[PDB]
């Protein structure tokens, strides 16, 4: 039908996959760049279509700005540019307990797809003030609940990495990547979307 | 899952040339990695030609290089075997093949048992 591979890796499974991307100032302009490109390279090497991967774009600050729903039915080639123009807040917070909770009831308040797995790709580069954590375990475990798997990729010395144990903790699948810089997003790129794509299910239809 | 279906075989002269086509179809075909075999008589099946995902990326054995050209068109879901100044020992049932192990993966592949799903075989006979 419509568009064919760019790449020699294309995962072909049932997966909603949702890209969660700092927004803060621990991040430069050109560093945030590096990572919207992590984000395409990775959206490259996906089947996208609602019956195979369905894509979710999401940068957070205090607050969450969604670029793309899982459901929103575009050309491949369309949300990938959407990605590649996602803009630099280098806002002072960049709150993981706002996103994971405008994830868990905006994105994930139903499972129209239990045939698929649920990924959220949690991006991080900072660490949000201690009075904006108090429901973080809350919002993690309703995730859990929604069998949404959270993979956090800490990037850079200033990622929290107590709340990155802490998401390893609240489920087993729920597995983390702590990288120095998002130099090293590239370096890890294939080893991540390998891991991400057999977490999910070829066609059990 | 994937259904292959080879034509384009017949009879050829000593020195001739022809293309093999195979149409690819199903819901779980992923333009997987995709593969040429033979059957010759009173021979095991033999890998001929393989190619990656995008066709990047070709094998031949040494024995047949410069014999076969194997290509793909992923907008036609179609694989293609071109055959050059063919010889005697040519004539065989000529297999289409895909990978469906690791399929995510579409790195050429050379080890048959990768090899899973496979077409009905279409006859070139090399005579006069």
């Amino acid at each position: 039908i419509s568009e064919p591979p760019l790449h020699d890796f294309y995962c072909s499974r049932l997966l909603d996959l949702v890209f969660l991307l700092d927004g803060s100032s621990r991040l430069s302009e050109a560093e945030f760049e590096v990572l919207k490109a992590f984000v395409v390279d990775m959206m490259e090497r996906l089947r996208i279509s609602q019956k195979w991967v369905r894509v979710a774009v999401v940068e957070y600050h205090d607050g969450s700005h969604a670029y793309i729903g899982l459901k929103d039915r575009k050309r491949p080639s369309e949300l990938r540019r959407i990605a590649s123009q996602v803009k630099y807040a280098g806002s002072q917070v960049a709150s993981t307990s706002e996103v994971l909770k405008y994830t868990l009831f905006q994105i994930f308040s139903k499972i129209d797809r239990p045939e698929a797995s649920r990924i959220a790709l949690l991006l991080m580069a900072s660490q949000e003030p201690q009075r904006m954590s108090r429901n973080f375990v809350r919002y993690v475990q309703g995730l859990k609940k929604k069998k949404v798997i959270v993979i956090p990729v800490g990037i850079g010395p200033h990622a929290n990495l107590k709340q990155i144990r802490l998401i390893e903790k609240q489920a087993p699948e729920n597995k983390a990547f702590v990288l120095s810089s998002v130099d090293e997003l590239e370096q890890q790129r294939d080893e991540i979307v390998s891991y991400l794509c057999d977490l999910a299910p070829e066609a059990p239809p | 899952e994937v259904q292959l279906v080879e034509s384009g075989g017949g009879l050829v002269q000593p020195g001739g040339s022809l293309r093999l086509s195979c149409a690819a179809s199903g819901r779980t075909f992923s333009y997987n990695p995709m593969g040429w075999f033979r059957q010759a008589p009173g021979k095991g099946r033999e890998l001929v030609a393989a190619i990656s995902r995008t066709g990047g990326s070709t094998y031949y054995p040494d024995s047949v290089e410069g014999r076969f050209t194997i290509s793909r068109d992923n907008a036609k879901r179609m694989v293609y075997l071109q055959m050059n100044s063919l010889r005697a020992e040519d004539t065989a049932v000529y297999y289409c093949a895909a990978a469906g192990v690791r399929a995510e993966d579409g790195r050429v592949r050379t080890l048959p048992s990768e090899y899973t799903f496979w077409g009905q075989g279409t006859q070139v006979t090399v005579s006069s």
